[PDB]
């Protein structure tokens, strides 16, 4: 008998890994303050780490990577890339990006914008959308929080019929061991409402969320396209594949993010284990080039997969480490020689 | 030296008193006339504890016999280890006591009282750091119940900053069919709760059902029950009796078993069960002690430990064994159960392991909870004295010595809080 | 990067070596604590006494 | 030369105390006796040991050190044991009854009537010195000797000599060989009242030690001899700089300048390697390399945690045995571009070094093998602030149900002394996640 700490009831995810692990009848579940605990299903924010791998006689692992923080937050993101030799600053998956506190890179940031205004060329930023910096300047300086003056994507891939936007969801696990799994099953997140280039101040055809699509549901379900249905459409209308036009670059993209990090967040020689699901965001461009927008460290699934997903976080990620009496995932590991 | 001095009263109490001594002895290699004839320096390091050392290298127990009658201690005397003990210790008047704490507490023991303290006194007078006290009594008669919880309360006057310690015996009508045993139960756990600091709960019942049910004995007799209690009692003090580390004096014990001053009851168990005799050629492994130690079976408070949490845990082996293997089990044990044992005092299980095993064994393990489970035994106890107060049945007995019935309602009341207390914390 | 202040010995050396620059109670308080805790602890011990009397 | 007193309170004080005079002892080539044949000034003297050993006329080196327990048994086998005529009667102060797990206990009751007589043995060490730098402190957290006692001494030392430093070597508290359940309220006690007064101090989880000691020892179950015998080893590395001719931490008032440039966040973490089982058969040496890259692992620290998720504030590396500056420079930056270290932005990113060329010494027929080279990094990292969250943790649990409190209500101890301590400690996990991020 092993044993779990549920410690996020919010969690849609890990709600149905727990439900999952006590169906196996080998899990039991005790109450969050119980230190005797095999796996910690743990809080969003502020886990206590330090108090994790100081129970004799227990091997104990969690659910998130101390510092992985650092890929999931945009600020540090922005950060990381500028700032790790193996990204940056010339990396050109990452739209350019500058951290802006309100009343810094503004001065670094206004130098480049202003050679986009005499060299005449599209010069739209996200922050939100606007073609002049005064705009965006003043929207954060008033706004509150600290944010980011990322380059807007005027030449989004645009899906037919209809002239849309869209963007890929990725659910990426990384284990104890920090193997990389990206789970074969994706998720386009569509606009239902036709792609304008001069109108940015209606924000539904520009902004691709699940949520603020609220016509919604004229294509497909929900506003979800499947790698099925794309790789299809892939084929009929661009004559190309998924695999080959866009998901070589998100596993690039992937793999590079997290060996970035590996140093700073492995639990390989640690007295406690970490294993996380990350949802990585990624944007297709009209030439198939794919960028990425952002990493969320406390993703939600899509309605369709959960039952999938949840069951292969407890195959590889779980059941790896406490064993009990066909693959969803893709390993990815490359070790070119040079 | 950190001295301990012992008190029996009454039959129960000298019956399991004098044979902890014939158990102890024998582990400390003394022998009847107080001549030590052992093949270790382990049983004479800490030997002062329970031991004074006369001229011509002559061990006396610091023990002192205390009843009312004189039958139980002239059996005492006349037994085998009988000729040990300091004769002056012997205490004892005529009357008897009746069955009758009262008798015990305000009358027919307040006239012999003063005599006992004399010969405490004296005992206590000659150590270089005493400890405390320890006594042995049953709470269903009335010597030992009603007189030696007036002991008890005296001691605490003269030496208010010392350890007092009972090994305690609760009646259960599988054993004796007194029927005022209810009402001397009572109010000697009235007094327990004001003035002992750590209370070993010796369950007749427990000790009846372990000799029928497990030991396949179907007519126990009082040497059946004792030889149980006996076991308990080596087990318990080894810690105090041995080097060196975990509980080792009675005021370090308390810090680690008691969190509130009023919760000082516990539930002692033992591996392996055995009667006398009845040979264990084979030697239990670690896992099986571990086991055993921990099952409702091996207790002797008639008490269901999963009906309760554990406040805190001693748990303490025997013999040569894998002090890596007694790690692991112990563990396992609070890793496979986590729940029986409360969160809000981290590590509450502290685990000792002594080299010399006791008589006929190769291995044993001795357990010692701080249950809220307890309360079974409490509430047993004041169903039992409900159903006759409420109509003041058999209360003449007690009142024809000049008590009034306020006593047995404060006595009712505060054996009720004393419940109503463990189950707050068994909720928190 | 940069090795500074070395100095060595015949029992060893020792040296400095940057990566990157930069960018009480009285004696009467506390007999008045401790006798305090005497006085709370004698009141305690003789209520006790009072209670026993 | 400047003289140092060390004070050994408690159990586990005492008996720290003891491995560690017997491994000076043997580093030294003073003998049981107290006879040194090497030293050639008979009588007196002003070497670097003389700052832990005096001298008598008959050639005796006897360590300026007192032994104090509020009980006889651990101080009467020092008395009787090997180095019985190392130390003079008047430097052993035992008690009779102790302090029973309790701080309260140890602090208020049995404190009161002996803090006069220790401070009065401690005075006779400093009036046969000529300048006193100060003093280290040995003791546990957990006990209450070790809790209570030590806090009222460094009190006391404080007020009768404010000017001198002290250093602690702190035991904090482990399950796997704790005694009694109370460990996390006497930690936060002694260390709410003691903060003011130590200038730097050593925390060792008994966790760590006794890990390393099954990991890299290969002992199934270790005893205080085990553990005490490799704390003693890091007490050495650690003390070495004021016992031998150096120019890195040659007097007590430096560790302070180089590991603690805030008085409160005083806690630096220590790291040792190698640590090799003596019964190993066959071992290949490890290089400057390898040793100094072991520092950064946190299963060869004092105390688990995880300096990656914080910030240094100071490091320094004491290596013992055939090291030169060339190889430890080049480590460092082989290291420095595979590992996480970041320096807060008010402090230079760098290594104080110092190398002495004799290698450890082992005790005869212990569980260490002789080795070529170790290394001793002392870093402050606000990493060990996880070793407060832990303890403060526990605390929290009990205190919230008031759950043996009355024992310490019991000695004379308010409640709120509890919420006092507890706060102060709030305080301090604030300030390192201050300083950290
Ligand atoms: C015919 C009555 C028998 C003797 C009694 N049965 C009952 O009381 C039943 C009957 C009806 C309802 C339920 N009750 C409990 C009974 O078996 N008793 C206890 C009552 C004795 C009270 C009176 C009659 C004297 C058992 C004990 C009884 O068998 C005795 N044991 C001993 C005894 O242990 N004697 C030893 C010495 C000794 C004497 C007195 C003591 F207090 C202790 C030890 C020596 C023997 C050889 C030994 O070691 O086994 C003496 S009497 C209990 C365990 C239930
Ligand atoms: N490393 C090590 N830890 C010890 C030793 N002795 C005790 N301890 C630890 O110290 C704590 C117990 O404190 P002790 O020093 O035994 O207690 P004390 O200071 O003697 O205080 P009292 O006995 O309560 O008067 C526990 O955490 C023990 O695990 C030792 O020799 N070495
Ligand atoms: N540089 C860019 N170019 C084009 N579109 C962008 C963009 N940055 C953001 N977007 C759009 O905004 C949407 C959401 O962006 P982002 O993921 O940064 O916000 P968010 O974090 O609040 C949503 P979530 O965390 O749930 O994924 C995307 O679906 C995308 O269409
Ligand atoms: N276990 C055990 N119980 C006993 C023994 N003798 C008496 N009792 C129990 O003690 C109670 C009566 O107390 P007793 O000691 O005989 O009366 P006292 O002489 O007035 O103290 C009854 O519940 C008996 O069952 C004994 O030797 N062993
Ligand atoms: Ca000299
Ligand atoms: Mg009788
Ligand atoms: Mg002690």
């Amino acid at each position: 008998m092993y044993t779990f700490v549920v410690r996020d009831e919010n969690s849609s995810v890990y709600a149905e890994v727990s439900r999952l692990l006590l169906a196996t009848g080998q899990w039991k579940r005790l109450r969050k303050d119980n230190p005797r605990f095999n796996l910690m299903l743990g809080e969003r924010n502020r886990l206590p780490f330090g108090r994790l791998g100081h129970e004799p006689g227990l091997v104990q692992l969690v659910n998130y990577y101390r510092g992985a923080d650092k890929l999931c937050r945009k600020a540090s993101l922005v950060k990381l890339i500028k700032t790790s030799p193996e990204l940056s600053e010339s990396c050109t998956w990452f739209p350019e990006s500058y951290v802006i506190y309100p009343t810094d890179e503004r001065e670094v940031f206004l130098a480049a914008y202003n050679r986009r205004r005499e060299g005449r060329e599209g010069n739209v930023w996200i922050a939100l959308i606007s073609s002049e910096a005064s705009e965006l300047l003043d929207f954060i300086d008033e706004q509150g929080q600290v944010h980011v003056i990322q380059k807007y994507l005027e030449k989004p891939l645009l899906l037919e019929p209809g002239h849309r936007k869209f963007d890929i969801r990725s659910w990426v696990l990384v284990d104890h061991l920090y193997n990389i799994y990206l789970y074969r099953e994706g998720v386009l997140r569509t606009s239902s409402e036709p792609y304008n280039s001069a109108n940015f101040q209606d924000k539904t055809c520009h902004l691709t969320n699940h949520c603020i699509q609220k016509n919604y549901g004229r294509y497909e379900e929900g506003n979800e396209m499947f790698f099925e249905e794309f790789n299809q459409y892939l084929m009929d209308a661009l004559n190309t594949t998924l695999e080959n036009s866009i998901l070589l670059q998100i596993k690039h993209i992937i793999r590079s993010c997290l060996m970035c990090i590996e140093p700073a967040i492995s639990t390989k020689h640690l007295h406690y284990q970490s294993f996380q699901l990350f949802g990585f965001d990624f944007m297709v461009d009209e030439e198939l080039k794919v960028w990425l927008i952002e990493v969320n460290g406390a993703p939600a699934c899509a309605q369709k997969l959960y039952a999938e997903l949840c069951q292969g976080i407890v195959d590889v990620a779980i059941s790896s480490v406490f064993p009990l009496a066909t693959s969803i995932f893709i390993k990815l590991h490359h070790h070119h020689h040079h | 030296m950190r001295e301990i001095v012992h008190i029996q009263a009454g039959q129960c109490g000298n019956q399991i008193g004098a044979k902890f001594w014939e158990v102890i002895s024998d582990e400390h290699g003394i022998d009847p006339t107080g001549s030590y004839h052992g093949d270790s320096d382990l049983q004479l390091e800490r030997i002062n504890v329970y031991y004074n050392e006369a001229t011509g290298n002559k061990y006396v127990p610091r023990a002192i016999l205390v009843d009312l009658e004189p039958g139980t201690m002239d059996s005492v005397r006349s037994g085998p280890f009988g000729q040990i003990f300091r004769p002056d210790n012997f205490v004892f008047g005529q009357s008897g006591a009746g069955n009758n704490w009262a008798k015990g507490h305000y009358t027919e023991g307040a006239e012999l009282v003063d005599s006992v303290l004399d010969v405490v006194r004296k005992e206590s007078e000659s150590c270089d750091c005493l400890q405390g006290f320890q006594l042995t009594h049953s709470l269903g008669g009335g010597t030992g119940s009603g007189m030696g919880t007036l002991l008890i309360s005296k001691i605490r006057e003269e030496y208010p900053d010392r350890i007092m310690n009972t090994f305690s015996v609760m009646p259960s009508p599988k054993v004796s069919d007194t029927v005022v045993e209810p009402y001397n139960a009572t109010l000697s756990v009235h007094q327990l709760v004001e003035n002992t600091d750590e209370t070993y709960c010796i369950d007749n019942e427990a000790l009846y059902d372990i000799c029928f049910r497990t030991l396949k004995l179907t007519t126990p007799t009082y040497g059946d029950l004792n030889h149980l209690v006996s076991a308990t009692m080596s087990g318990v003090t080894t810690c105090l009796r041995f080097p060196g580390q975990l509980n080792a004096d009675l005021r370090k014990l308390a810090v680690n078993m008691v969190p509130f001053p009023r919760l000082h009851f516990f539930m002692p168990g033992f591996a392996p069960l055995t009667s006398r005799g009845s040979q264990q050629y084979r030697a239990l492994t670690v896992p099986e002690l571990t086991q055993q130690m921990f099952d409702s079976k091996n207790m002797m408070a008639a008490c269901d430990p999963r009906h309760g949490r554990y406040l805190t845990v001693a748990a303490i082996f025997r013999g040569r064994m894998s002090m890596k293997e007694v790690d692991e089990q112990m563990l396992n044990v609070q890793n496979k159960n986590s729940s029986y044992f409360v969160e809000w005092i981290p590590n509450n299980v502290k685990t000792a392991v002594c080299d010399i095993p006791p008589r006929g064994l190769k291995m044993s393990a001795t357990f010692i909870g701080n249950s809220t489970a307890i309360q079974e035994l409490f509430k047993r106890i004041s169903e039992q004295f409900t159903a006759m107060f409420r109509r003041k049945a058999f209360l003449h007995w007690y009142t024809g010595e000049g008590m009034d019935e306020m006593e047995f309602t404060e006595a009712e009341s505060n054996m009720n809080d004393l419940v109503s207390e463990y189950q707050q914390y068994q909720d928190a | 990067m940069e090795v500074i202040e070395l100095n060595k010995c015949t029992s060893g050396q020792s040296f400095e070596v940057i990566l990157k620059p930069p960018s009480d109670p009285s004696l009467e308080e506390i007999q008045k604590k401790l006798e305090a805790a005497e006085e709370r602890r004698k009141y305690q011990e003789a209520e006790l006494l009072k209670h026993l009397a | 030369m400047r003289e140092c007193i060390s004070i050994h309170v408690g159990q586990a004080g005492v008996q720290i105390g003891n491995a560690c005079w017997e491994l000076y002892c043997l580093e030294h080539g003073i003998q049981p006796d107290g006879q040194m044949p090497s030293d050639k000034t008979i009588g007196g003297g002003d070497d670097s040991f003389n700052t832990f050993f005096s001298e008598t006329g008959a050639g005796k080196h006897v360590p300026r050190a007192v032994f104090v327990d509020l009980e006889p048994t651990v101080i009467d086998e020092v008395r009787t044991g090997t180095y019985r005529q190392l130390f003079h009667p008047e430097q052993l102060i035992t008690g009779k009854e102790d302090a029973a797990n309790n701080y309260a206990r140890g602090h208020y009751t049995i404190g009161k009537e002996i803090i006069d007589l220790v401070l009065d043995r401690i005075r006779k060490l400093a009036d046969q010195c000529t300048g006193l730098q100060g003093f280290l402190v040995f003791h546990s957290f957990g006990g209450g000797t070790g809790s209570g006692f030590t806090s009222l001494l460094m009190e006391r030392l404080s007020v009768d000599y404010g000017k001198k430093s002290k250093l602690e070597f702190s035991i904090y508290p482990a399950p796997q060989v704790s005694t009694a359940v109370v460990e996390p309220y006497n930690s936060i006690l002694t260390t709410h009242t003691t903060l003011e007064h130590s200038d730097c101090a050593f925390m060792v989880d008994n966790e760590a030690i006794y890990d390393i000691c099954r990991r890299n020892l290969d002992i199934e179950r270790p005893t205080y001899t085990n553990l005490n015998r490799l704390i003693s080893q890091i007490v050495s590395s650690i003390t070495a700089s004021l016992r031998f001719d150096g120019a890195l931490n040659v007097d007590l008032t430096e560790f302070q300048t180089n590991l603690v440039p805030y008085p409160r966040i005083h806690f630096p973490l220590a790291t040792y390697a190698p640590v090799i089982s003596a019964e190993k058969a066959y071992h290949e040496q490890l290089s400057v390399a390898e040793i100094t890259n072991a520092c950064f692992e946190p299963a060869n620290q004092m105390v688990k945690c995880d300096p990656r998720h914080g910030k240094y504030m100071a490091c320094c590396l004491l290596y013992r045995g055939d090291v030169v500056p060339k190889d430890v420079n080049a480590a460092i930056a082989t290291i420095k571009t595979k590992r996480s270290i970041q320096f807060v932005d008010w402090c230079p990113t760098g290594f104080k070094v110092g190398i002495n060329y004799q290698p450890p010494t082992v005790v005869p027929g212990g569980d260490l093998a002789k080795v070529q080279r170790a290394v001793c990094m002392l870093s402050n990292t606000t990493a060990i602030a996880e070793a407060w969250a832990r303890l403060d943790h526990k605390f929290d649990l009990m205190y919230a149900k008031r759950a043996f409190v009355h024992w310490y209500v019991g000695e004379g101890m308010e409640e709120g002394e509890f919420s006092e301590a507890r706060e102060d400690m709030a305080a301090l996990e604030k300030d390192y996640e201050e300083v950290g991020v």
